[PDB]
């Protein structure tokens, strides 16, 4: 291509041909799927073209709408259930497979729609009707007592799933109880293990683990263990799309860090030495801090379930939807910290001032020697913005007083642009940011709920992660199968384990039929409810009129005709 | 499925030829080769044509010809052709099966089309399963459908009534179907302006009383608050006979400028002891009446609560108190002369709650403070009272023991001085200037609870981290006063409690750097403590507030077109606690055929009344709508229908 | 409050159909069996639907008789 309008033109307009819901009407045989592959189609291709964003973005939104609509059409639970039931079979149910599609193409606006969700709803609380006869309190005792409960709950899926109670806990919302209430457990552990009532002590150079940390420890193991698992199917595609997914991998990797400074502490350190005499760069101490960030993230990775409660939902999705804003501008922050830094650092590059100042630094009693290099000026110059910085950081050990005037007008400089000028700047942005991001909060809000339950619907990690490294009942039947992949092993999988006459495209066949019949009473309803609602339903311009007038005055002629 | 002899045909009908329409249902019945109840290529039977473009000429043809009629009465009543329904009475679907024509004409809200089904004995399935979406679906499309505002004007005897049990529901079942919220607010909103629509037409001050005073005095204004009908007081000529009301004994106070409404209010203000103790003895003629205006009461309460403080302030002041090292000191003289109020409070309190039954008492997020205020006091008494048995020895307050039952006394009733001086807020919502900025400000009191959920939760999260690195460097040891609020804030971060107290005062800027240093040379472990410490500021102060400004922002702003219709509600709401004879006294001086008739009269006023409402909807709504292409649609299919008339005859 | 021959006079008033309406008021002085000045069940008096649809040529004959 010479040229490049007259094709980008051409492609638009293909685009904008195909994305009609008229033509998807006519043609496409599944006209879900067909506005799903280009709703993603045109979404991944308004940032290749990138000048015609606008375009592309506004016709990817109106074939999510029309995905919505066509769902919109559905008249009985029944009609519902085979559209979000249905996928290829291949020779590879009823698990919602075109609900996890419709996911997988970030299709928000469908999973929002009304009775989908009740559909969800109702699959969400099978174990007991109503939960609408909670309140303040009657929802809370049913929750607490399931989150105290779950220790045997769960052992008792894990030896005895029969019939008692291990249907109990797999059913969708005990599991997520019973998650939170695993999560809890470890946070109040992690509190716990600063108490003094059980910590080891301090003038022993690696201790052995505390009782609360040999109880800490399963909880990491099964954190650890449930990623590579998430992993292990997504393939780090999903796995790095989610922001929680990555917090949470930096978490476990603190905790391995943790682990092994513990003990290659343990194997060298013969303890007996007091803590104000270690030195520096020790094992035991940066084991501390690496658990001590852990802990910081841990427990704010609790706020993932803030998208299940009604309330801190949308708020919390407004929360990650200006965090880019937010990066953006503290890009621009720091670029400002910097140009700042190296000027003071210019400044206050030869008054050292280290002939008295015990502890020197910005962070002693007395904040001496602030600007005197490159880290402590980055470090004062992030303060400042605090307020936790005091003056007098600016004057020197001499009567130099024009360069303490020049430097106290860069310091308040640097003040006026950070604290008067970017952070009310940052505000004026945010502000606009919430007002465009609260017409689509609600459904962005439903879309991030259901996909926070629909990974607890499945019959996957259903064991709480203190009683999920416990082994399975085999144990030694399945690791090692899957281990036999390198070997002649991996192919005794598909000729004498399977031998049977696979019996099944005729469920298929008619699985299939029953679909496109449902497919063609939507697409039939929703024709009839375009034509009577958008055609009929629009304004009244001036080529009506001529038109109008025109036929008037053609009767008017041919009646002066015939007469 | 297409062809050729009837789409002429088909459009025939379209264009609105008589003549050819007619002579191609003759030949259908000789030679049938042409289908009378025929399909359109998008989806529209003949006669359903000839319902779009309301032409009664040839339904008639069509309806004469035993057409198949199917639903044609479903999509005459949606499309609100009058003419043709009367046509269609006296004779796979797109609608939903649950739909039926009375729910279906609800739904249009068409007075010409809803009167003439009731009268053929149409009835609406009142409200109260294995398939979601046909039950949810259903509920919804008969709740919408007794909802419209013409069906209430010709079933409901009682149309004001039905807007108010009604608008109960839905608001009460949108919290519980919680997907549907949207499509319920759409309807109990819509209830909500109906009652008002249909109180404005009241066109004097009787045929105003009688709606108020009816099942004495304001009998269903009383009902319609409990009922959150804010929609309904706030009319303004009902707030007209409200003030009318709340002014009653002395004309005007409309004359009096800046400074004249402020003499006569304080004047009153320093006659209250007197003005109650009138009412007290004697309440014949002479000033016992005078409390019992409204709005004198409320100056007299006002001013009750300004003297009340007033000692609180006084209490306070080494002139009044006390000897200070006394252990369990008698009371006071101004503590004494407090008591009153503090049981007078609670007299009125209890009187409150036993009219409300801690239902309606626990719905006010004042009676919550008022409750904690009075239950403070309990709480001053007893420990005082307890102080004063047992422990009296003179001993200077240095050597006090901690936890004694003085300076928990002492604490307690201090936390009660704040609960109850700020409780005069609510006096301002009468204030026309206070008043919407005061409801206003806490209508997003909730989205800022909501959001110091967060910043409660992210506190503990740091506060979890900063202890567990710091906590092994105690150093309570040296330096006295081992806590935060000292002259060197000592190791800030050391226990749990002292972390969650130093993170809260740390978005203040109050908490100075060094408390994240240790007494030895670790620099690394200083300077990942002060690296927690920074981020946390970051994340709280200047991204979590400045996310609460702009949440509180964008709030402020839903709730600022019912900024007003808010506030009157909240006035009247305390106008209307000050109308009725009942604790009609001061905290201080508190502790010492005869209905058939009236009901056939006041029938007499809704029937006009919704007479009054129809004949001034249709007039606004049905003759003041947009125009739309179906329209236009019909005068093309009005000239042709003619044309072919008048060439068709020549 | 119905009728029957009222409703095709009000009809020829809503229809516009100045031919029909001069005949009912012509006839109605002969056989007092139809209300002249009456009301729709909507509520439209006869000489105010000519007022609504600003049709003159009606209103004329309407306050002529
Ligand atoms: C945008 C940079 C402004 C200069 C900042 C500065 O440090 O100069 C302050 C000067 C002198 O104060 P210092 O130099 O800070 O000691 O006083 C003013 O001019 C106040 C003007 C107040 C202006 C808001
Ligand atoms: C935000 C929760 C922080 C809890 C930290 C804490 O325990 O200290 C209590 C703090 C300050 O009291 P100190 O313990 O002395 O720090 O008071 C409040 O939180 C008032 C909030 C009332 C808001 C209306
Ligand atoms: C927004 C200013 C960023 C500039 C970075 C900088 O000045 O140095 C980082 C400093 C490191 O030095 P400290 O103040 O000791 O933490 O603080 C942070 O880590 C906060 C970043 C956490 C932000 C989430
Ligand atoms: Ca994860
Ligand atoms: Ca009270």
């Amino acid at each position: 291509d010479v040229d490049s309008l007259r094709h980008s033109r051409s492609r638009l307009n293909i685009y904008k041909a195909l994305a009609s819901p008229s033509l998807i009407a006519l043609s496409s045989e599944d006209p879900f799927l067909t506005a799903f592959q280009l709703s993603w189609e045109l979404q991944e291709l308004s940032k290749v073209e990138n000048e015609f964003k606008a375009e592309y973005e506004e016709l990817s939104h109106q074939c999510k709408h029309f995905a919505k609509d066509l769902l919109d059409q559905t008249r009985s639970s029944r009609e519902l259930e085979l559209i979000l039931n249905f996928r290829d079979d291949m020779n590879l149910n009823n698990e919602l497979a075109r609900l996890k599609l419709a996911i997988k193409y970030r299709q928000k606006e469908f999973v929002a729609q009304p009775n989908c969700q009740q559909l969800l709803a109702s699959r969400w609380y099978d174990e007991f009707p109503g939960w609408r006869r909670r309140h303040w309190a009657g929802k809370l005792i049913t929750c607490v007592f399931i989150g105290l409960m779950f220790p045997l709950l769960s052992l008792c899926y894990l030896v005895a799933p029969k019939s008692r109670y291990g249907l109990f806990i797999r059913k969708p919302f005990i599991k997520f109880i019973c998650h939170t209430a695993s999560y809890l457990t470890f946070l109040f552990l992690l509190l716990l293990a600063s108490q003094h009532i059980v910590s080891n002590n301090p003038d022993r150079q690696g201790p052995k683990p505390t009782t609360v940390e040999w109880m800490i420890l399963p909880w990491v193991l099964g954190f650890i263990w449930t990623e590579i698992k998430q992993m292990w199917d997504g393939g780090f595609q999903d796995y790095i799309h989610d922001w929680w997914n990555l917090m949470d991998f930096v978490m476990n990797s603190l905790y391995l860090a943790t682990i092994s400074l513990k003990i290659v502490a343990y194997v060298k350190y013969s303890g007996c030495k007091p803590r104000d005499t270690w030195e520096m760069w020790h094992p035991t101490l940066v084991a501390e801090a690496v658990f001590a960030i852990a802990n910081i993230f841990s427990s704010l990775r609790l706020i993932s379930l803030f998208t299940a409660n009604s309330h801190l939902g949308p708020l919390q999705i407004s929360l990650g939807r200006m965090l880019l804003d937010i990066l953006k501008f503290l890009f621009i922050y720091c670029l400002v910290l910097l140009a700042f830094a190296n000027g003071l650092n210019q400044l206050y590059f030869y008054y050292e001032n280290s002939e008295g100042m015990t502890c020197k630094g910005i962070r002693c009693e007395r904040q001496n020697n602030a600007f005197s290099t490159l880290f402590e000026t980055l470090q004062s110059l992030f303060w400042s913005i605090f307020g936790l910085i005091s003056l007098y950081v600016t004057n020197v050990k001499a009567d130099h007083k024009f360069t303490e005037f020049v430097g106290a007008t860069m310091f308040g400089t640097y003040n006026v642009i950070s604290l008067v000028v970017l952070l009310n700047m940052l505000i004026a942005m945010m502000n606009n940011s919430y007002q465009h991001i609260a017409d689509h909060a609600d459904i962005e809000w439903k879309f991030a709920r259901t996909k926070l339950w629909m990974s607890y619907f499945e019959e996957g990690g259903t064991l709480p992660p203190p009683f999920n490294i416990i082994p399975s009942p085999k144990s030694i039947c399945y690791l090692i199968t899957w281990i036999k992949v390198h070997v002649f092993k991996r192919r005794s999988k598909r000729t004498e384990t399977f031998g049977t006459l696979g019996r099944r495209a005729a469920e298929n066949v008619r699985l299939n039929h029953q679909y496109q019949e449902v497919l063609r009473n939507l697409v039939k309803r929703y024709v009839a409810a375009m034509i009577r609602d958008a055609k009929t339903e629009e304004g009244l311009t001036e080529e009506n009129f001529k038109e109008l007038k025109q036929d008037i005055s053609s009767f008017r002629y041919e009646v002066i005709g015939m007469m | 499925e297409l062809s050729t002899q009837e789409k002429s045909y088909l459009s025939a009908v379209e264009k609105g030829d008589y003549a050819s329409v007619k002579l191609a249902l003759e030949e259908a019945e000789i030679y049938f080769k042409i289908n009378i109840n025929c399909i359109d290529p998008l989806g529209r039977t003949a006669l359903l044509i000839a319902i779009e473009n309301e032409n009664l000429e040839i339904i008639e043809l069509l309806l004469s010809f035993n057409v198949y009629v199917g639903d044609a009465l479903l999509h005459a009543i949606r499309k609100e052709v009058v003419g043709a329904v009367e046509l269609l009475l006296n004779h796979f679907s797109d609608f939903t099966p649950d739909i039926t024509p009375i729910i279906l004409a609800a739904h249009t809200n068409n007075y010409e089309i809803i009167k003439m089904l009731v009268q053929k004995g149409v009835s609406v399935p009142q409200p109260h399963d294995v398939d979601s979406l046909r039950h949810s679906r259903s509920r919804l499309n008969i709740y919408k459908a007794l909802a419209s505002p013409s069906l209430i004007a010709l079933s409901s005897e009682d149309p004001f009534l039905t807007a108010f049990q009604l608008s109960w529901e839905l608001q009460e079942l949108s919290k519980v179907e919680n997907e549907f919220k949207a499509e319920y607010e759409e309807l109990s909103h819509q209830c909500k302006h109906f009652a008002k629509d249909l109180l404005d037409q009241t066109r004097s001050s009787r045929e105003l009383e009688l709606i108020l005073n009816f099942r004495n005095e304001l009998a269903r204004l009383k009902l319609a608050i409990k009922y959150r009908q804010k929609e309904f007081v706030a009319q303004p000529n009902c707030q007209q006979l409200l003030a009318s009301r709340w002014y009653d004994e002395f004309p005007g106070w409309r004359r009096r400028h800046w400074a004249g409404k402020l003499i006569t209010c304080v004047f009153i203000g320093l006659m209250f002891p007197l003005l109650s103790l009138c009412y007290l003895v004697a309440p014949k003629s002479r000033y016992g009446l005078f409390i019992r205006k409204p709005f004198i009461k409320f100056i007299c309460h006002t001013a009750s609560y300004l003297t009340f403080l007033f000692l609180l302030l006084l209490a306070s002041q080494h002139i009044v108190s006390n000897n200070p090292d006394r252990q369990g000191p008698k009371p006071t003289t101004v503590e004494w002369m407090i008591l009153p109020w503090v049981l007078g409070f609670i007299w009125t309190e209890i009187k409150q709650m036993w009219d409300g039954g801690f239902q309606d008492y626990i719905h006010d997020w004042w009676n919550l403070m008022d409750f904690v205020m009075n239950s403070l006091y309990l709480a001053t008494i007893s420990l005082k009272i307890v102080a004063y048995v047992k422990y009296s020895g003179c001993k200077p307050r240095d050597t006090w023991e901690m936890w004694h039952p003085t300076l928990v006394a002492e604490a307690v009733f201090a936390i009660a001085n704040i609960f109850s001086s700020l409780r005069l807020i609510s006096l301002f919502t009468a204030n026309s200037h206070l008043g919407p900025l005061q409801i206003s400000l806490g209508r997003m009191l909730l989205d800022i609870l909501k959001f110091l959920f967060i910043y409660c939760l992210v506190l503990l999260a740091f506060a979890n981290g900063l202890n567990q690195l710091y906590f092994y460097y105690e150093n309570s040891e040296g330096m006295t006063c081992k806590g935060i609020r000292c002259e060197r804030q000592n190791n800030a971060f050391s226990t749990l409690f002292e972390t969650l107290q130093s993170l809260f005062w740390s978005i203040f800027g109050l908490i100075s750097l060094y408390v994240t240093n240790v007494k030895a040379d670790h620099k690394f472990t200083e300077f990942v403590g002060a690296t927690m410490f920074g981020t946390y500021n970051v994340i709280s102060l200047v991204v979590l507030l400045n996310m609460l400004i702009a949440m509180m922002n964008n709030s402020y702003q839903h709730i600022a077109d019912h900024a007003d219709i808010e506030w009157k509600f909240a006035r009247t709401k305390l106008w209307m606690s000050y109308f009725e004879e009942g604790g009609t006294l001061p905290p201080p001086f508190n502790i010492i055929a005869e209905n058939v008739r009236l009901n056939h009269q006041y029938q007499e006023v809704l029937r006009n009344l919704v007479k009054r409402y129809v004949a001034a909807m249709i007039r606004d709504a049905k003759t003041e709508e947009g125009l739309t292409e179906e329209n236009f649609k019909e005068l093309k299919q009005d000239i042709s229908s003619f044309r072919y008339e008048v060439i068709g005859m020549m």
